């Protein structure tokens, strides 16, 4: 029994194989269209049918986003198909950008951006595996600053009259976690007492750092390339009956992360040497703060006076002055 | 209170006793004529032992009066078979049961 | 009107009630099926919100009160007498529309079918009435399908009433569907409801259609057509024999069919009368045929046991002799030369008679008609030809 | 009963009566199943299964009633006990290998020595002259070899008849012809009655070229309706599950 | 051209059907795509199957088969509606499972077969059916809770698996606390068994989980029991029977393996001091008589039959005095266990010194000394020669003073020689003399 468990964990889980691009291309291929004479509109490909099934499931009214294994699997397959990966030359860089654009077309031509928005809207601000997979797929399809996908998403939102997407975004951003010094102290006291570690990562501190990074990467790629109209929509949703200011929510989360980092540094202030677990926690929190700062920078870049004024009147200055103290003593 | 009417005669010499299993094909129908049980339908000969009160009393008495290889019709009054409670979902209360039984073998 | 106010003084908005009921049913009509998925979803959401608002304003109880106030009158003529003609004329339509509206307001809403659970018992009390059976059945079906709570309230006194509904109003499939819904809801089986339905419906064998596997039965007859009439040259006494060469008591699940005797035709048509051309019917299953099986005398599909020496069902090496006397109507048999203690007498002699044997499968019998076509191992009774 | 093709009211009433018969015994009501064995008999079920002039609705109802009364309980137990592999440490378990021989050619799914623990098959005699009431536990008894042979023969006929695309399917439609039969086959396969040569023949019927032991078009290529495609998907899912269990047992054998 | 494998054949036919027709059935589309995904992700089947793979010796084949049949019965009874016969059936089926030896020998198999969440779901169904109308089928819940407590005690990993259901169990902790003879078979008992003698789980236990229990205790201290006054018991202000059960869980959370979990002790003391009504009317402090005065008052109630019984066994005749007394003993024990260790006070930790000072403010030394000074009544031989046995379920018991002594040694401490001999002379020497007079065999 022990060998079976160890064999699983060490070999079967670690086994890796790359089939996603082949599978997605085979599904996207329109098969024998002249042999199936429809005498009408072009026939939906299997990938388009899968996307329509998922979109209809998302649009079906339910009180909660029920976990779907098919979605968590096929969204991940699509997300890896989008990326499919010593200074490269200009030809190599342009050739890779064109191939990335083609791979993203193979999905958002079939209506994947609308699905990604619909799933987030139906999530109702509850962090979960479906939300993580949807955010990963959105990052995959929007990577590099896809203007066509940005236009499709903005047009879909404005047409759909939806406040639920922004409400769910605010709920998820509020639900995003930070450093928990109490949990860190409890975990350290466990090892000091000598108890066997339960999880090697010990991810109780900073519970979800990949999810938060994906969410803010999505919120950044949504405005990548200075999409001024979409930045204005994020700040104030004009058409929508009720508006939510993601710009202020982002700086609120940045302030929370700053406070957590300041407290953690204060706990390490007296100690001469930083423990390995503390170094890991600092690295994770620094990555999270880096992504939040980049998202704010993408909100601001391009003379977006509205966002510049909102952040000026917000509490960004407190976060900056706190990070300045942290940097001055940390270094 | 079971009446036996010989549809077909048997050997006439061997009768069921103590502790001896009876192998019979039986067809039971209600007095109106509706059929509810048939071991011939199931294609499995029914096996039972005299005196262990595993079968209904009318069937037991009829088989006891029967002879080897004989085919006879058994009429069972409600009291001797299923009483007034009846069999839930099969036999209505206060129902007279008629059986067509053949004593195939004794083991 | 109940407190006996003057009919002219009574203000009864009959037409407005009917037209507003039509409008309300149109308003609560479920979405149609063509529609694109998203539009259908919007329509379903609108219907949900409409039902929720109506119930939160308590629109179910008002409809129930109207239904009760209409049900206090027994019939459309009694209401036509208490109220005016035209209230009498539209009484049935208004009651049906009210029941349909209640079904529309409850359908598909888990909460509405849950707060209708308390009033469910009062609804089923009027199930027997002919002017509300269909609407009550529809409402009960919706409540039982949607709410797993009303099933707890449903008891034996209601299950037996629903079964008596099937017994009284006839074979209706909607009652069966309601009974099916009473068993399993949302993948959960109610053992008590299953047991009650089984033990209260199945044993009777009087409402549901009954089924059985029946052996096919065919009949053999000679050319001879025997008839008697005044001033006609036909001998009134006849005799023939049948002998079983081989027969199998059980070629299948059911017993082998083997009956012998005479049959009669209606009128002078040579076609045998009174019996179906095909099926499990043989000699003696109608008042035109007269049969013998070795143990009983068969006529009119009713059998009476007849005594004989060494009684046995007809089997291998058995010889049956049949006697017909048209002078004094009497049909008599003798098995293996021994007379059976019974006869068929005083039957109709208007038509023609002929020998006949009915069988199902696994038989081997031979007609002994005498002379060249056979011979008689037992001598014919005197007089009989 | 064949006259109900032209009597619509009786046909609908009897179809809903059959559905009520299924519902009262649904989810393992073994006592109700024994009670229903009196009303719907084994010969009546065995005749309704085979008769080609069976009306479609009544045919589907009788297939469903047979499955519910005699096979549903064991099928359900053996199915939800599927994703758990409790394999004993026996010599026959040690004998298990990933591949039949040196050639790395997959054996046909289903065949082999499977040693994983699965629930035990038990049935009770449906008699009504016995006063013993302990027999109510366990579903009634039915001939799983006669049913097996009949199912194989009928599917073999249906495969060749459907490919010709005639205008007289059993039951009047391709769905009525195939869905009940494939459902009964799937129930038998889940319960595991099929063994060895039965599996070989029934896999040849599903697809001859792929399951070749070493033009005739199988069900997968006979251009089936959507419900029949769903049932085919279920059958393929079961075959994949069998392959997975064989893999698990081989890994335990190596262990 | 020929696929030659089941995987290739299915992979071809799924895509062929999908591109051949626009499938109108969402179920058909889902089945097709899940089958295609299973074909492509072949390793995923092994990844899912290996966790649910267990191997047994040939000697245990028969009892493993028996337990599998019992689990099949229990699982299949989920699909039917809760009822009398179903309750009987699952009672018998859960008895068989306990009686089986592999339940003890192979806890990993028991957890892999997923029996704990099956019993969890059965309890959820029973406790959710008619939440407003109190509890239906009160034996289903008792058997389920006993089974889950035993499952907890079997293995430490089983406790970790059970600990993930702490939130719902604490939500439904008020099911059967009031009714005695249910002790050890309530969802609160399942929670206590999950958190029992496991420092890892005690440390992982969160603060809102403690807050929920604190609010329950505050409500129980403010209000009286409804079922007791309905059955006829005198209506005192507060609820000792409910309060004691909640105090036991807090004790098990704060104290583990002989050493006091400081993180879980500080939170508990802060919450019970933010809401001081948790301490009982006597120690509430808006005019309460005091711990000692309440002690003799509960003695008075214990001797008086009217105040003790309902007056229209220990469950039918719940002794109000003993209940008050046990509540106060449990509160004292919980405070003493929440007291910090001596090494922290030696180190001079400000928080530990603060918590100790607060505890001494809550409990005066004189009250402790007086309660220790209170003595027992001992059985005596009657005139016929039978020793009359005073029922200790209706009287003052030594376990009540055990908590007094624990608080005395852990919070106040015996640091003064004069204090030591004073406390000894007033309270302990009489107890020793009583034990010595109980030395005769019949009286012993």
């Amino acid at each position: 029994n022990l060998f079976l468990q160890g064999y699983e964990k060490s070999w079967i889980e670690t086994e890796e194989h790359y089939f996603e691009d082949k599978l997605i291309e085979d599904l996207a291929k329109p098969g024998a269209e002249p042999p199936e004479e429809d005498e009408g509109t072009k026939r939906v490909d299997p990938l388009h049918q899968l996307i329509l099934l998922f979109s209809r499931t998302a649009l079906t009214e339910k009180c909660k986003l029920e976990e779907d294994f098919l979605y968590m699997a096929y969204a991940d397959i699509m997300a890896k198909s989008c990326h499919d990966e010593e200074v490269k030359s200009f030809e190599e860089k342009e050739m890779e950008k064109q191939k990335l654009l083609y791979q993203q077309a193979r999905l958002h031509d079939r209506g994947a951006a609308e699905m990604v928005l619909q799933t987030i809207s139906a999530s109702k601000g509850e962090t979960g595996p479906m939300v993580a997979a949807t955010l990963k797929l959105g990052i995959a399809i929007l990577n590099g600053g896809n203007s066509t996908v940005q236009q499709k998403m903005l047009d879909y939102l404005k047409e759909k009259k939806d406040v639920g997407f922004f409400q769910s975004l605010a709920g998820l951003m509020q639900s995003c976690s930070v450093l928990d010094l109490n949990a860190f102290e409890r975990q350290n006291k466990a090892e000091g007492l000598g108890m066997v570690t339960e999880e090697g990562s010990g991810e109780k501190v900073l519970q979800d750092d990949e999810f938060t990074c994906d969410l803010f990467r999505f919120l950044q790629l949504l405005c990548e390339g200075h999409n001024s109209d979409f930045q204005n929509y994020l700040r104030t949703q004009t058409g929508n009956n009720t508006t939510v200011n993601i710009i202020i929510s982002t700086v609120d989360y940045l302030l929370r992360v700053q406070e957590s980092i300041s407290d953690f540094y204060w706990y390490y202030s007296g100690k001469d040497v930083i423990d390995e677990q503390g170094q890991r926690n600092f690295s994770k929190a620094i990555q999270v703060a880096k992504q939040v700062f980049n998202t704010l920078t993408e909100y601001i870049q391009g003379p977006c006076t509205g966002n510049q004024q909102s952040l000026a009147h917000s509490r960004l200055w407190d976060a900056v002055v706190g990070f300045l103290h942290v940097f001055a003593h940390m270094q | 209170g079971v009446e036996i009417e010989t549809i077909s005669p048997g050997d006439g010499r061997t009768f069921p006793k103590k502790g001896q299993t009876c192998v019979v094909h039986y067809t039971g129908m209600l007095q109106n004529g509706k059929k509810f049980d048939s071991s011939r339908d199931r294609n499995k000969p029914f096996k039972f032992r005299i005196g262990k009160q595993e079968v209904i009393k009318g069937f037991e008495e009829g088989a006891a009066q029967m002879s080897l290889g004989q085919r006879a019709k058994l009429t069972c009054t409600p009291d001797v078979a299923y009483g007034a409670t009846g069999h839930p979902g099969v036999i209505p209360p206060n129902a007279t049961l008629i059986f067509d039984v053949e004593l195939l073998n004794l083991e | 009107l109940s407190k006996k106010a003057k009919a002219s003084t009574v203000d009864l908005p009959i037409e407005s009630v009917s037209l507003s009921l039509q409008d309300l049913i149109g308003y609560f009509h479920p979405p149609d099926e063509h529609l694109e998925h998203e539009d259908k979803q919007n329509r379903l959401r609108a219907l949900k919100n409409r039902q929720n608002l109506f119930q939160e304003e308590g629109m179910i109880n008002l409809v129930l009160e109207c239904i009760d106030r209409l049900h206090v009158y027994s019939s459309a003529a009694h209401f036509a007498d208490v109220a005016g003609r035209e209230a009498g004329e539209s009484w049935k339509s208004i009651l049906n529309s009210l029941y349909e509206l209640l079904a529309a307001l409850i359908r598909g809403n888990r909460k509405n079918c849950a707060q209708f659970s308390g009033s469910l018992d009062w609804l089923i009390s009027r199930l027997e009435r002919l002017e509300a059976s269909s609407g009550i059945l529809e409402v009960l079906h919706c409540v039982l399908v949607e709410s797993p709570e009303a099933l707890n309230i449903i008891k034996e006194g209601h299950i037996k009433s629903i079964i008596s509904l099937l017994d009284k109003h006839g074979r209706n499939h909607k009652v069966l569907d309601v009974l099916c819904s009473l068993c399993v809801c949302h993948g959960v089986a109610v053992r008590s409801n299953q047991h009650l339905i089984c033990d209260n419906l199945l044993p009777g064998r009087d409402l549901l259609l009954q089924t059985r596997l029946v052996n096919h039965v065919s009949s053999m007859r000679p050319n001879i057509f025997l008839g008697v009439s005044e001033g006609s040259a036909q001998y009134k006494k006849w005799y023939y024999e049948l002998m079983v060469d081989h027969t199998e008591p059980f070629v299948t699940a059911e017993a082998t069919h083997l009956r012998v005797g005479w049959a009669s035709t209606e009128g002078y048509s040579p076609y045998p009368g009174g019996g179906e051309e095909w099926g499990g019917n043989g000699v003696g299953d109608d008042l035109f045929s007269y049969g013998f099986d070795g143990l009983h005398l068969w006529s009119g599909c009713i059998a009476r046991t007849v005594s004989s020496p060494n009684q046995h069902l007809l089997r291998t090496d058995d010889v049956i002799s049949c006697c017909l006397d048209l002078s004094a109507p009497s049909i008599s048999f003798r098995i293996n030369g021994q007379p059976v203690q019974g006869m068929f007498e005083n039957f109709n002699i208007d038509g023609l008679f002929f020998p006949v044997v009915s069988f199902s499968a696994g038989i081997k019998v031979r007609f002994l008609l005498g002379g060249r076509h056979g011979e008689f191992k037992f001598l014919p009774p005197p007089g009989y030809a | 009963i064949l006259e109900l093709t032209e009597q619509e009211e009786l046909l609908k009433f009897h179809y809903h009566t059959l559905r009520l018969y299924s519902a009262v015994c649904a989810l393992g009501n073994h006592r109700v199943a024994h009670a229903l064995c009196s009303h719907v008999d084994e010969p009546q079920l065995l005749y309704a299964i085979e008769n080609k002039y069976m009306p479609g609705l009544l045919r589907a109802g009788y297939y469903d009633l047979l499955i519910d009364i005699h096979l549903s309980s064991y099928a359900t137990a053996r199915l939800m006990m599927n994703n758990e592999y409790i394999v004993p440490m026996t010599e026959e378990t040690k004998s298990i290998t990933l591949f039949p021989d040196e050639n790395k050619k997959h054996g046909l799914p289903g065949i082999g020595l499977s040693t994983s623990l699965r629930p035990r098959m038990q049935f009770s005699s449906p008699s009504f002259v016995s006063i013993s009431n302990e027999c109510y536990q366990y579903s009634p008894e039915f001939p799983l070899d006669i049913l097996k042979s009949k199912t194989i023969q009928m599917l073999t006929e249906a495969v060749k008849e459907g490919s010709l695309h005639a205008r007289d399917p059993v039951g009047g439609t391709t769905e009525f012809l195939f869905v009940p039969l494939i459902k009964l086959f799937y129930t038998l396969l889940i319960m595991g009655i099929f063994h060895n040569e039965d599996l070989k023949h029934i896999l040849q019927l599903i697809e001859p070229s792929v399951f070749k032991e070493a033009p005739k078009e199988g069900l997968l290529q006979m251009k089936l309706p959507e419900p029949v495609k769903l049932q085919m998907c279920l059958l393929l899912q079961y075959l994949c599950d069998c392959q997975v269990r064989h893999r698990i047992e081989a890994i335990v054998a190596f262990s | 051209k020929k696929s030659s494998t089941l995987q290739q054949l299915i992979s071809e036919t799924m895509v062929r059907w999908a591109q051949e027709s626009v499938i109108e059935d969402p179920e058909l589309v889902r089945a097709m795509f899940v089958l295609l995904h299973r074909q492509y992700d072949g390793i995923g089947g092994l990844v899912r199957a290996l966790p649910k793979t267990y191997t047994i010796n040939g000697v245990s084949v028969e009892d493993t088969i028996n337990l599998l049949a019992s689990l099949g019965q229990i699982r299949s009874l989920l699909s039917v509606r809760m009822g009398k016969e179903e309750e009987k059936l699952m009672i018998r089926g859960l008895g068989d499972i306990m009686n089986n030896k592999v339940f003890y020998q192979h806890p990993n198999l028991m957890r892999a077969l997923g029996m704990h969440e099956t019993v969890m779901e059965v309890m959820v169904n029973v406790l959710g059916g008619g939440e407003s109308k109190e509890i239906t089928f009160p034996k289903m819940v008792a058997n389920c809770c006993r089974f889950l407590c035993y499952f907890c005690r079997i293995s430490r990993q089983n406790q970790k698996a059970m600990f993930d259901h702490l939130s719902y169990l604490l939500e439904n902790s008020s099911v059967g606390l009031a009714s005695p003879a249910m002790r050890g078979s309530t969802p609160l008992d399942v929670a206590a068994a999950s958190v029992m003698d496991n420092n890892e789980l005690a440390l992982a236990l969160r603060e809102p989980d403690l807050e929920k229990v604190v609010r329950y205790l505050a409500g129980c201290g403010l209000q009286s029991c409804q079922m007791l006054v309905s059955k006829g018991y005198p209506d005192i202000g507060w609820n000792p029977v409910e309060g004691e059960r909640y105090l036991d869980f807090l004790r098990f959370a704060v104290f583990c393996n002989g050493e006091s979990v400081e993180e879980n002790a500080n939170v508990v003391v802060r919450l019970l001091i933010r809401r001081p009504e948790c301490f009982g009317p006597a120690l509430r402090g808006e005019g309460g008589n005091g711990l000692l005065a309440a002690m003799e008052e509960a003695i008075k109630i214990a001797e008086d039959p009217s105040r003790d019984g309902p007056s229209p066994e220990e469950d039918d005749t719940i002794h109000m005095g003993n209940a008050i007394m046990t509540f106060y003993s449990a509160l004292i024990d919980l405070l003493g266990r929440c007291a910090p260790e001596m090494h922290l006070i030696h180190a001079g930790k400000g928080e530990a010194i603060r918590i100790r000072s607060i505890l001494r403010s809550l409990i005066p030394l004189g009250d402790l000394v007086g309660v220790i000074s209170i003595a027992f009544q001992m059985p005596t031989i009657a005139k016929d020669g039978n020793v009359v046995e005073p029922d200790m379920s209706a009287g003052f018991c030594p376990d009540h003073k055990a908590a007094m002594v624990l608080f005395l040694d852990r919070v106040y401490g015996i640091e003064v020689q004069d204090f030591l001999l004073h406390l000894l002379e007033v309270g302990f020497l009489p107890d020793l003399r009583a034990a010595a007079s109980l030395d005769t065999a019949a009286l012993s």
